[PDB]
């Protein structure tokens, strides 16, 4: 017997399935049972032999892609592609909500950079999603003590505390009184694109001279960071303005258009990282072409 | 076919 279990944000679904079984299968049958349509987004985010976190190919067995042993197989239902702008391109409500809660996630777990400010106004759209309206009866003093609200990094520069904290994402939940739950949901999302780090896939990578750079795909093309900072591209790649990409093993290679511009090169630590790269390079291009045609 | 087989959900709201 092969135990898997599957997690979307807000469900869990435990399946056994055959050495024979295809991720598509296994996709096919989580998206129809929790009732998505809008599946080019989304794919089963797994972690492999050496730790690395990937996504499964569809088109082959689940069992020939180096998933992790432990007796519950772990997948995480999860977007992989992200639309360039939240407001045109997620059109289910369960879409919407998914990917409200997977930004929110990354957001609150320090993976989205995200300056105090903006975080607070995050926040606040949150608790009316959750909360409705505020209510000066059913929300006494201390109704999000124990709600997580803001992301550590936010809190360690410390200046308020925990309930001058509480107290003034509760002054913008109620500037949010008219706002139903959906439209509180897409508001979030419609600031958390706008981050910098946003939407971006992160890959370890160094340089011909062996320095360390950070290489980001995202549904633009490809940016080159320094490994000290991954919040502003050093060198931008996109789609329109490459000529082709390439990988040999190692070996990474960017063309630009420009032609007298030098090719930009970059070493992986291995083969799959590469393939991994390029597999998202693919996925990102291919939703970034279907929406200009 | 090899079709898996829904054994658990939990929906969480």
């Amino acid at each position: 017997p092969i135990n898997v279990r599957v997690t979307t944000m807000d469900a869990e679904l435990e399946f056994a399935i055959q050495p024979n079984t295809t991720g598509k299968q296994l996709f096919d049958q989580v998206v129809k049972t929790v009732g998505l349509r809008e599946v080019w987004f989304f794919g089963l985010q797994y972690v492999d032999s050496k730790g690395y976190s990937t996504w499964l190919k569809l088109n082959k067995k689940v069992t020939q892609q180096d998933v992790k042993k432990e007796n519950p197989l772990q997948f995480k239902f999860r977007a992989k592609f992200f639309p360039e702008d939240v407001s045109e391109e997620l059109i289910q409500e369960i879409t919407q909500r998914l990917f409200f809660l997977q930004v929110k996630e990354a957001i609150l777990n320090d993976e989205i950079y995200c300056p105090p400010e903006t975080a607070v106004l995050l926040a606040s759209y949150a608790v009316q999603a959750k909360y409705g309206d505020y209510n000066k009866e059913i929300h006494k003093p201390g109704y999000l003590a124990n709600d997580r609200l803001l992301p550590q990094r936010v809190l360690e520069q410390h200046k308020l505390t925990k309930e001058q904290w509480e107290e003034r994402i509760q002054n913008w939940h109620e500037e949010h009184r008219g706002m139903l739950r959906e439209d509180s949901m897409m508001e979030y999302l419609k600031i958390a694109q706008d981050l910098e780090m946003y939407g971006v896939n992160y890959f370890e990578i160094k340089n011909k001279k062996g320095t360390e750079l950070w290489l980001g795909v995202d549904a633009l093309g490809l940016n080159i960071y320094e490994h000290d900072d991954k919040l502003t591209p050093k060198i931008g790649f996109p789609w329109s303005e490459i000529r082709n990409i390439s990988f040999n093993d190692k070996k990474f290679v960017i063309k630009p258009i420009d032609k007298k511009a030098p090719d930009f090169v970059f070493y992986a630590p291995r083969l799959r990282i590469n393939k991994r790269i390029l597999a998202l390079c693919m996925g990102n291009h291919e939703l970034y072409m279907r929406r200009r045609k | 076919d090899s079709e898996p087989v829904l054994k658990g959900v939990k929906l969480h709201y």
